[PDB]
Parts: structure tokens; C-alpha cells; sequence
């Protein structure tokens, strides 16, 4: 596992429909921010 | 009231007419910022003024996190996580893509993410034990073991 | 020309019928003068539509002034000065505050 594979796996291969984003939004923000995907985490959080 | 309203010529009281109606704040523009966006905008005012007056650049993490010490605990822990993930000894390069692509800084993001997740589970194990002390049998010995 | 545009998010009825009647004249009566009011009213009340039925929240810096409204008084939009409020209206405002979860000045402007 590289960090780059894990970043993609959360953002593209599981995504907002796995992390039930409309019920646990801070958990998907946490998943992206703790994987250092800060730009994607902001471009998620700013939709809500 | 009738004695003051007979007073300007001969009673001696300090009212050159009654007050100007409520007139304290400078013009609020009718304002569409809410309580939280106004508290943030005030912390950005407190940030920009220090740069404009040539002061030491303050930590913007603590100026923003002190707007989450108010209402929503999940926004307080979100700012605690953002703080732990911005606590990084960044080499002062002219390029954010080089720093975000460094092996060393990508190790540091994972080292801090693991430290956050470990202290999260340390808080959860503390609260689980202190909520159940009669089952837990904690005794008088401090330490993670 | 300032300050007075500060209370204008507390009155929980008047501004909403002011929208509804002018939406009625601009749409169902097709009235052209009302279009040049509708644009400005929609630009003003877009926050209200973005959070449908949401109360203005409770605030210690309203709570003080409502509890003190018998001695320090309260300034009200359209009225020049401070109105002194009876203990009855003050206690009715705290009842409506906790009955609906509305801000203490919004309970006064609604009463």
C-alpha cells in the first residue's frame, strides 16, 4: 500500500456513496483530511 | 418627567433635549453574515490588522478554532483534527506542490494522522473506563497498560 | 444614515407577509411596479429562503435587555427611543422563547 493508492481508494473507488455523506459528513471529511486530501476535503465540505 | 419637562430654563438638568434614538454601532450594511460567519469575519479582521500594522503573523489555526469553542462539538473536534494535521515542520520552499510531494512531509502527514487516531482511541478508552469503573477495576496505577 | 439596520432579522411575521403579498402582486396579478420591488426583496431575503422556517437563535445580549426592559428599556424598529416593557410582556417573551426556540428579541418583536 502506498499513500497514493489509499487516497484514490477512498476518493474514487468507495466515494461519497459508501461513506453515506448526507448522514455522516464529518466522517468523510475526516477520511479525506487524515489521508491529506485537503483540497478534496474542502471541495466536499463547501458543498454543504 | 413633568419636572424635567419644566426644567431647561430654571431647574438645571443636563439634557439639551432627550437622546438621539439608539445610535451606537457604525453602519451595519443590513448584514447577511450569521453569528458564526460574523465571529469568523471578526477573527479575519483580527488577522489582517496584524499583517497591515507589520506585527508577527499570528497562527490562523487558533484564531479560527476559537470560533468552534462555542456551539458544535463536531466542529470543535474537526478543528482539533485540522490543527493536528497542520502541525508540520515544513521546509520553507517557494512551492506547495514540491512540499506536498516530498517523501518526508508525506511521512509527517501520516505520522500526525496516526497520532490523532491514537489519541482519539485513548480518549474513547478513557471515557469507556471512567463510565464503567465497577467493571473496569482501574485501581490506583496511572498508565496506558 | 446609520445605525438602524440591525434588528431587521428578529420580527417573525411582518417581513414574511411583506414578501408574500408582493410575490402575489408580482406573479398572480402580474403587476410591473412589483417586479422592480421583487428583485430587491428576493436579494434581501435569500438567506431566509436558504434556511426555511429557521428561528433567529437565543442570545444573552438580547436576554439581558428583555429582562431589563422594565428599567433599561428596548429599542424597536419604527419607534424613536426605548419602550419600557411590562413584567407581563417580559415573562410572555421568555415563555415564547422556550416554547418555539426563538431569540429573546424575536419573542418581543413577535409579541
Amino acid at each position: 500500500l502506498t499513500l497514493s493508492q489509499f487516497q484514490k481508494q477512498l476518493l474514487e473507488d468507495y466515494g461519497e456513496s459508501h461513506f453515506t455523506v448526507n448522514q455522516q459528513p464529518f466522517l468523510y471529511f475526516q477520511v479525506l483530511f487524515l489521508t491529506a486530501q485537503f483540497e478534496a476535503a474542502v471541495a466536499f465540505l463547501f458543498r454543504m | 418627567h413633568t419636572l424635567l419637562a419644566s426644567g431647561e430654563d430654571a431647574l438645571d438638568f443636563t439634557q439639551e433635549s432627550e437622546p438621539s434614538y439608539i445610535s451606537d454601532v457604525g453602519p451595519p450594511g443590513r448584514s447577511s453574515l450569521d453569528n458564526i460567519e460574523m465571529a469568523y469575519a471578526r477573527q479575519i479582521y483580527i488577522y489582517n490588522e496584524k499583517i497591515v500594522n507589520g506585527h508577527l503573523q499570528p497562527n490562523l489555526v487558533d484564531l479560527c478554532a476559537s470560533v468552534a469553542e462555542l456551539d458544535d462539538k463536531s466542529i470543535s473536534d474537526m478543528w482539533t483534527m485540522v490543527k493536528q494535521m497542520t502541525d508540520v515542520l515544513l521546509t520553507p520552499a517557494t512551492d506547495a506542490l514540491k512540499n506536498r510531494s516530498s517523501v518526508e512531509v508525506r511521512m509527517e502527514f501520516v505520522r500526525q494522522a496516526l497520532a490523532y487516531l491514537e489519541q482519539s482511541y485513548k480518549n474513547y478508552t478513557l471515557v469507556t473506563v471512567f463510565g464503567n469503573l465497577h467493571q473496569a477495576q482501574l485501581g490506583g496505577v496511572p498508565g496506558t497498560y | 444614515a446609520t445605525p438602524l439596520a440591525v434588528n431587521s432579522a428578529a420580527s417573525l411575521w411582518g417581513p414574511y407577509k411583506d414578501i408574500w403579498h408582493k410575490v402575489g402582486n408580482a406573479l398572480w396579478r402580474r403587476q410591473p411596479e412589483a417586479v422592480h420591488l421583487l428583485d430587491k426583496i428576493l436579494k434581501k431575503h435569500k438567506p431566509d429562503f436558504i434556511s426555511l422556517f429557521k428561528n433567529p437563535p437565543k442570545n444573552v445580549q438580547q436576554h439581558e435587555k428583555v429582562q431589563k426592559a422594565s428599567t433599561e428599556g428596548v429599542a424597536i424598529q419604527g419607534q424613536q427611543g426605548t419602550r419600557l416593557l411590562p413584567e407581563q410582556l417580559i415573562k410572555e417573551a421568555f415563555i415564547l422563547s422556550d416554547l418555539f426556540d426563538i431569540g429573546e428579541l424575536a419573542a418581543v418583536e413577535l409579541l
